[PDB]
């Protein structure tokens, strides 16, 4: 997994 | 440590007294088509018990435990005078084998709670147990729901198994 | 040769009969004619262990037609094994009851299958449904 | 309705056998490989072989023929999807699938082939749920086997609670020998790695065109989902109502959704080539490779294959970027370039020899098929938007995502 992640919003209401 | 059987004519109470020796219970039991096996650790000797039922179709199925066989228990049904003759013929059919000679005999006079039953000497007369060469035999009266006479048969069996103090 | 294996089978120790039944179904894997070893592996079946009884059920399945006359000696053990608190051995006995295709056997196998239909734990219910 | 699920060798003896019904005799397996040869040598290589009134369905793994016999009118796609799920379950247990496993792990595989099927019916085929009562190291079966939610056994706990999403593009393409696109489709697959505690619930946020049109925001950047086939975990009626992906996730690795759209944006890697096939002398490949996408991304480890004549000899490779190995195992060149920026053009000119005496049979013209892979970039335009964790406890999970552009069968035709 040498390609690194990014974080998404959880709620997005 | 030594193996044993419980064979004989059907509905003679042999699986009932078997599970009475196992747990101390009288549980619901169907007439036994296949077989039953349990183990009983009694006086530091595991009595490995192999029940084979007594239905008419499974009486020829007795030889397939008679390979490597050490002992025997033949449970009679005292209340059936009509079927004790064919039970005796089945017994002599079992006792006429070249392979079963190490097996000692242990006849349990079973279902000895009815007045129609015979005593522990008349069954010997009906079977002719005195004419048994090479057969260590011993008759004993056994009841299922009370449990009396079962451990006396186990005592005589344990005297037959060990040969020491 | 197979008399040695039947002697291992006619022992009293657990780790001898376990290797005996693994040797039997290893012969049956390549398809060695182990059909004469039927009437004594029926004896080493009513066991507390569970990884062993699947192998004995496998042997009874693969040689049911092979011994049409000797196969009567499993039915009391089926109606005993269909009465257990652990449901896995009951449903295993049920799904092995159905695959045994002998008409003399299926006469006595109806009422424990009926009892396993109305059972609580749905594993044996959906297994008995296929056994129907 | 299979009657015996078989695993054969590459010769015709039985690795493992498991019959259910008695409808197919066990001696009937012996005819499989002669019927295979006698139907294969005449153009009739079919997955459904025939022996009188006894059929033969089979799939082929590396060394294994998972043969599934039948005699009556078997439900066929049932049996084939059963066989592929048996392959996937065995690959979950045994990371390779050879004859070393089957003739030696036969302790547990007969129990597996007793568990998966009764009387021809697939009944319990999830791998993780099959693990917790079938081990190689036994209790009551888990209720998850009987319960409706049948892919997540409760009691799972991890210290952190991480959920990893992997969105995988896989461009399928088949450019004709003139220079035009025949088919530019994209088979995308979201594979998730879920490590959660308990029995959660996830609702995935996509930038769907359809959900935006039901909302009223179909004028921003969105993806046209032409078709989506979800996993069993997604409650499909809630997706049918208002495009809502509601699912109890499994534990660990699973495939979420298998979508398939079309896209008339240009091909990612363009392969112009010429072939000066002089008879009995030589051949020239003045192939060029340009990239149509933007000038910011980098294409990792591309493998531009070009099929060559079968018996060529003495290769020469004058390149500018990236190595060549000529691989005569499959009779192909492998033009590999590791770091491939966007919008640039890398030129390669090969030169072979060719035998004097012509062959007996012709050789065929297989297609160019590249093997690119790009991270942090999607050609589709799909972006995942939100992922709500629902839990009776209630906590902060960490949904992580990355964007992978791969190929599917990215073929381009030759002369
Ligand atoms: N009243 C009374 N009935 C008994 C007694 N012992 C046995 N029985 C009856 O005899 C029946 C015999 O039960 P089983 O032990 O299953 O019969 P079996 O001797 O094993 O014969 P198979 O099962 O066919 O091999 C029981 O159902 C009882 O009803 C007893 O001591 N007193
Ligand atoms: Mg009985």
């Amino acid at each position: 997994t040498s390609y690194d992640y990014c974080r998404v919003p959880m709620e997005d209401g | 440590e030594m193996r044993i059987l419980m064979v004989g004519l059907d509905a003679a109470g042999k699986t009932t007294i078997l599970y009475k020796l196992k747990l101390g219970e009288i549980v619901t039991t169907i007439p036994t088509i296949g077989f039953n096996v349990e183990t009983v650790e009694y006086k530091n000797i595991s009595f490995t018990v192999w029940d084979v039922g007594g239905l008419d179709k499974i009486r020829p199925l007795w030889r397939h435990y008679f390979q490597n066989t050490q002992g025997l228990i033949f449970v009679v049904d005292s209340n059936d005078r009509e079927r004790v003759n064919e039970a005796r013929e089945e017994l002599m059919r079992m006792l006429a084998e070249d392979e079963l000679r190490d097996a000692v005999l242990l006849v349990f006079a079973n279902k000895q709670d009815l007045p129609n039953a015979m005593n522990a000497a008349e069954i010997t007369d009906k079977l002719g147990l005195h004419s048994l060469r090479h057969r260590n035999w011993y008759i004993q009266a056994t009841c299922a729901t009370s449990g009396d006479g079962l451990y006396e048969g186990l005592d005589w069996l344990s005297n037959q198994l060990r040969n020491q103090k | 040769e197979i008399f040695e294996l039947k002697a291992e089978l006619n022992s009293d120790k657990k780790e001898k009969k376990k290797e005996a039944v693994k040797k039997v179904i290893a012969s049956m894997t390549v398809g060695k004619d182990v059909s004469a070893l039927f009437p004594d592996v029926v004896n080493c079946m009513q066991t507390d262990n569970l990884e062993l009884k699947k192998l004995v059920y496998l042997y009874l399945m693969n040689y049911a037609k092979s011994q049409p006359d000797m196969a009567i000696m499993a039915v009391n053990t089926f109606v005993k094994d269909c009465e257990d608190p652990n449901p896995l051995i009951r449903a295993l006995a049920v799904r092995t009851m159905g695959c045994i295709r002998v008409d003399k056997i299926t006469e006595y196998l109806c009422e424990p299958l009926r009892k396993c239909l109305k059972d609580e734990d749905p594993y044996v219910r959906k297994t008995a449904a296929v056994c129907v | 309705s299979a009657s015996a699920v078989y695993v054969l060798d590459l010769k015709g003896k039985v690795l493992i056998c498991r019959n259910y019904r008695g409808d197919v005799d066990m001696s009937e397996v012996e005819h499989f490989m002669p019927i295979l040869m006698e139907k294969e040598e005449e153009g009739m290589l079919s997955p459904i072989l025939a022996h009188g009134g006894v059929r033969f369905m089979w799939i082929k793994h590396n060394n294994l023929y998972l043969v599934a016999t039948s005699k009556k009118n078997a439900c066929v796609s049932l049996v084939f999807s059963f066989l592929y799920k048996v392959v996937q379950v065995f690959s979950e247990y045994f990371k390779e699938l050879e004859e070393e496993s089957i003739r030696d792990n036969f302790v547990i595989i007969y129990e597996l082939l007793d568990e998966l099927m009764d009387f021809g019916y697939p009944q319990t085929t999830d791998s993780k749920i099959l693990q917790e009562y079938i081990t190689q190291e036994a209790p009551r079966p888990p209720a998850t086997v009987t319960n409706a939610v049948s892919w997540r056994s409760e009691g799972i706990k991890y210290r952190k609670n991480e959920v990893f999403l992997d969105v995988i593009e896989a461009v399928n393409l088949l450019v004709s020998a003139n220079g035009n696109v025949l088919r530019s489709e994209i088979v995308g697959s979201i594979k998730m790695r879920v490590f959660l505690s308990g029995m959660p619930e996830l609702r995935l946020g996509l930038n769907d065109k359809v959900l935006f049109d039901n909302t009223g925001r179909g004028k921003s950047k969105s993806v046209e989902l032409e078709d989506v086939k979800f996993h069993q975990c997604v409650r499909l009626s809630r997706f049918e109502n208002d495009r809502t992906i509601s699912f109890i996730p499994p534990d660990g690795e699973f495939e979420l959704m298998s979508y398939r759209l079309n896209t008339h944006v240009k091909p990612l890697i363009w392969i112009e080539s010429v072939i000066e096939k002089h008879s009995h002398s030589r051949i020239e490949y003045m192939v060029k490779a340009k990239s149509q996408f933007k000038r910011r991304s980098t294409a990792n480890n591309v493998e531009i294959h070009i099929p060559v004549p079968n018996d060529a000899d003495s290769p020469k490779f004058k390149t500018t970027v990236g190595s060549v190995k000529w691989v005569p195992e499959n009779s192909e060149i492998v033009w590999s370039v590791k770091s491939f920026p966007g919008g640039k053009e890398y030129l390669m000119r090969a030169h072979f020899g060719l035998p004097s005496v012509e062959a007996e049979d012709k050789e065929g013209k297989p297609p160019i098929s590249v093997k690119f892979e790009i991270p942090y970039f999607t050609t589709s335009g799909i972006q995942v938007r939100y992922l709500k964790i629902i839990e009776k406890s209630g906590y902060q999970a960490l949904p992580w995502v990355r964007y992978i552009t791969q190929n599917g069968d990215y073929q381009l035709r030759t002369q």
